[PDB]
């Protein structure tokens, strides 16, 4: 094997869907997924 | 929420972006109509 699918999952989307209020509380937790985002796209990229 | 350019520079938390594809935010198409489906049953209940 020499590569994956790559994958890239969005937080407000999936947590919270389309929920304005969930976005405000999920708005307390920090940074926590960009930090997901971040490492889903370096994944990504390390694939090419 | 100038402009993409901005949108980019803001992600980043800096003011010069070097070259390369950055990913900023989601597009999401936004409903245009409300649309409610009730049965046609007029009967009030015998609540009172
Ligand atoms: C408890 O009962 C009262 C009174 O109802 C009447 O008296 C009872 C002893 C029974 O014989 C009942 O069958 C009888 O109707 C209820 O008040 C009544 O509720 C109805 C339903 O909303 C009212 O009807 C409307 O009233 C106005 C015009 O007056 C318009 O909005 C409508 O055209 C429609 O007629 C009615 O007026 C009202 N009657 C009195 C005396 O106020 C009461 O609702 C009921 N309790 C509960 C929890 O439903």
């Amino acid at each position: 094997p020499v590569s994956m699918t790559k994958t890239s999952v969005d937080c407000t989307m999936y947590i919270c869907g389309d929920s304005t209020e969930c976005s405000n509380l999920l708005l307390q937790y920090g940074s926590f997924c960009t930090q997901l985002n971040r490492a889903l796209t370096g994944i990504a990229v390390e694939q090419d | 929420a100038l402009d993409p350019l901005s949108e980019t520079k803001c992600t980043l938390k800096s003011f010069t972006v070097e070259k390369g594809i950055y990913q900023t935010s989601n597009f999401r198409v936004q409903p245009t109509e409300s649309i409610v489906r009730f049965p046609n049953i007029t009967n009030l209940c015998p609540f009172g």
